[PDB]
């Protein structure tokens, strides 16, 4: 019974042992059997209990469920996680991944799979090596452990060991005939994992090794990864062991202090400084045939000098921390390329920093360059649109100009990035399909906020008409919602979300300025969703007339002027004035509307159902089906 | 039958968590009574619960 | 200089929340650190604003001074002064020992260093063991901080 | 500023902490908005006092604030 079911899921879930023993006794094998073979559909997971026995380290539940009625522990199930959802494939690797080595050794003495695959092939070694405890690994290995899996993301288990500070885990592995060379799926490996993630005594452990050094997807050696994060004791150590060349380390050095330059989660001048002058100091100390940096030409937007080739340079220019910053990320750019993910990131954060400091266009210009790197990298920009369109919201909330340039060229993205996320989206089957729909949503939204900014601002003619040009070729594109909802129905709609930034002091939709640039531009006003319903439809659903009754008249007004048939129809077969809930829009709408032989000839011809299929001209049917 | 052996062996193991296991047995000793076969229902509580209520059950019941 | 190296001192050794903002603002950020980085010895022990503040038990004073701020965490300071003053503390390990369970909540969850070893090579968990406060010491369990940290002659929280 | 007015700014933060501390909200946001009118930086001193005091107590300097 779905009782019993839900009983024995509380049963495995608080450890109740005596009532599972109740449950395997007292009744027949074979459906108290199915009902222990499962648990509730709650929270996400079908998982064993078993598996919810060893999630809290119950190895009295689990031991007396095979004890009284013998299940097999490869009873697989969802398991959730803090924000992956992999379907445990046994007991034992939930136990191993939650610290519990008495349900391991109880279900290896049972007869268990020592390596079961999970969905994502997580092994149980894997899961120990996550977690790090070591008597786990080394009852695993006594088992004939399965060192060698690797994920999806080529990720072998000793990868995962070197991700945190593991390094009892990590150092029983190596001495376990390990791969300290496990290449990843970015090119990655425990060397550079252990680089970022700053365990200087898990790279000395793979030192001790030293079967080889390999460079990432992007290419680099784990001196460079090092280099990209505030790591500079695993720096140090790889600058000790001096297995390169002196202009690669100088470089090296440069990208140390760079990485120190901009993070957010550790940041000082001083050091970055030092490290600076350091990295330069090694570069003249070749005196003759001294090597030196390549030049580049100053960005104009992002920055505006370029580098410094002389230690009197920085040394004069130490207390200008934003030429250092600008400087750092600068040789970070032109070392790490445009190819590397992370020569964006403390793009933002100093960009951010520069917001907060009222450095509008600094911190403008830095977002869209990084934008720039980001769309060149195609990647998923969404949220550094959001944060824009946040900054746009707070400048104007500030009462402070925008520059329209940057409008244009930000809106050009835009709509490249919604070719891009729609490519994405009819590419993929069902991979990441629900995460694709909602990226698709944010970003019209996050257009549509750029759309309202731009409005409220003023602009150059030029400038205006080449938005202008953008939203009509977005437009042109023609994007769609979930339900089939339009630009113009997502204008219109007062059920558009709106960020809770400061986008709440600018977003007031329903907007009339948006929808009627969306006319002029040449919006398809006719156009419907799935539901059936039109831009007229949802702007007479609005249930504020008189509150806001200068949009809803601007907007009314436009919607008619563009040229809205009044009388076309839902998929429930009724007018904008049948569906109006509001006496002042029902008004406004009646005095808005206009006469035609055409439009109440096909009402009455709907209305009193009359066979006009194939009676006549299509064109005369799709306007029947209007109304 | 089974509603009330579990109903009395939960009113048992609340005396019995508290330090009580002889206590508590004499609840637990009405949940055998309550069901099918007590041997069996006593059998859950030496397998699995302590072995000091297990064994006072079994005289009460 | 020197002088208001001891005024933001007092901002954050009783308990004020305007002192230091008032004290450091219209500063640059290199003299701001510097006041912050203050290591200078009081009543026999070296004291760091961030560092005395969380002893005192004000979850409020510390959190501007990592958030709006920026400040070492790890410091020298006393970890027990009655009788021990062991130098090497965390403000962590100030709240741990003497009871502020809202600073030890607040820390660990930003991001604080949470296995900080002195010359004792002690925890600040065993600190909160001779306090007793069992909410710092799950908190601390839960964090997974460490649970086998004993001191130079082996003495187990 | 400096001079006589830095010491005059830093007495209305001690005293507008005591207050507020002891519990005297009007006359110690008062003696807060003499230190907020004659601060170097009011505009970067409110950052840190969107936290300082409570939403209630920073609204009531809100109120005197102009």
């Amino acid at each position: 019974m779905e009782g019993l079911a839900g009983y024995v899921y509380k049963a495995a879930s608080e450890g109740k042992v005596l009532t599972l023993a109740a449950l395997l006794l007292n009744r027949s094998e074979s459906d108290i059997r199915y009902l222990l073979g499962y648990v509730s559909q709650q929270g996400g997971q079908r998982s064993t209990p078993l598996i919810i026995a060893a999630r809290n380290g119950h190895a009295k539940v689990v031991r007396l469920l095979l004890e009284h009625y013998r299940v097999q522990t490869q009873q697989t199930g969802t398991v959730r996680f803090d924000g992956y959802v992999i379907d445990g494939a046994t007991a034992l690797w939930c136990a191993a991944g939650a610290g519990h080595f008495e349900v391991v050794k109880l279900l290896v003495s049972h007869g268990a799979n020592v390596n079961h695959t999970t969905v994502t092939n997580s092994t149980p070694l894997r899961a120990a090596c996550f977690d790090g405890r070591l008597d786990i690994v080394k009852y695993l290995v006594e088992n004939n452990a399965n060192i060698s899996i690797a994920n999806k993301y080529d990720n072998t288990c000793l990868m995962i060991a070197a991700y945190k500070g593991h390094t009892d885990v990590v150092r029983y592995l190596l001495e376990q005939r390990a791969d300290p060379n496990a290449k990843a799926h970015c090119g990655a490996t425990a060397l550079h994992f252990a680089a970022e993630a700053g365990h200087i005594d898990i790279v000395k452990e793979l030192i001790k090794w030293r079967a080889a050094i390999v460079v990432n997807g992007h290419g680099m050696t784990p001196l460079k990864v090092a280099a990209e994060s505030c790591k500079a004791d695993v720096v140090e150590l790889l600058l000790s062991h001096a297995d390169c060349d002196r202009r690669s380390r100088i470089e090296a050095l440069e990208l140390l202090g760079a990485s120190f330059a901009n993070d957010r989660e550790n940041y000082d001048i001083i050091k970055t400084y030092h490290y600076l002058y350091l990295a330069m100091l090694e570069r003249f100390q070749d005196g003759d045939n001294i090597l030196e940096k390549e030049v580049l030409p100053p960005i104009h937007a992002y920055g505006n000098r370029t580098e410094c080739r002389n230690p009197q340079e920085l040394e004069s220019i130490r207390q200008d921390r934003d030429a250092l910053h600008m400087e750092g990320l600068i040789v970070r750019e032109r070392i790490l390329g445009a190819d590397n993910i992370d020569v964006s990131h403390p793009i933002i954060y100093r960009g951010a920093v520069y917001a907060d400091n009222m450095e509008f266009e600094q911190c403008i210009k830095l977002w869209l360059h990084a934008l720039h790197l980001r769309q060149k990298g195609n990647r998923n920009t969404h949220k550094d649109l959001l944060r824009f369109a946040q900054v746009f919201s707070q400048m104007i909330h500030l009462n402070e100009t925008v520059k329209a340039p940057d409008i244009e060229c930000v809106l050009r993205c835009s709509v490249l990035e919604i070719e891009q996320s729609m490519n994405r989206v009819k590419n993929i089957s069902d991979a990441d399909v629900h995460n694709a729909m909602d990226n698709y949503e944010c970003n019209l939204y996050t257009f549509l906020y750029l759309v309202c900014i731009s409005t409220k601002t003023q602009c150059s003619e030029e400038d205006q008409c080449k938005i202008n040009k953008q939203i009509y070729n977005l437009i042109h594109l023609d994007p769609r919602t979930r339900e089939g909802f339009t630009l113009l129905h997502l204008a219109v709609n007062s059920n558009t979300p709106v960020d809770d930034f400061h986008t709440n002091d600018v977003c007031s939709f329903p907007n009339a300025l948006v929808t009627k640039l969306l006319l002029d531009c040449g919006a398809e006003v006719n156009a419907v969703d799935n539901e059936g319903n039109s831009a007229l439809h949802i702007i007479v659903q609005y249930n504020r007339p008189i509150s806001d009754f200068l949009t809803l008249h601007s907007i009314i007004i436009s919607l008619v002027e563009a040229g809205a048939h009044t009388d076309m129809t839902n998929k429930q077969n009724k007018t904008p004035l049948d569906k109006s809930t509001t006496g002042v829009s029902e008004i406004l709408l009646k005095t808005q509307m206009k006469m035609s032989l055409k439009c109440l000839a096909a009402r009455a011809v709907r209305a009193n159902d009359i066979n006009y299929q194939d009676q006549i001209p299509r064109t005369l049917e799709e306007f029947v089906g209007f109304h | 039958v089974q509603k009330f052996f579990l109903e009395e062996i939960q009113l048992g193991e609340e005396l019995l968590a508290q330090g009580e296991y002889e206590k508590g047995v004499d609840h637990l000793t009405n949940a055998i009574a309550v069901c099918g076969q007590p041997q069996q229902l006593l059998q859950v509580l030496q397998q699995t619960l302590p072995p000091p209520v297990f064994q006072m059950l079994l005289t009460k019941l």
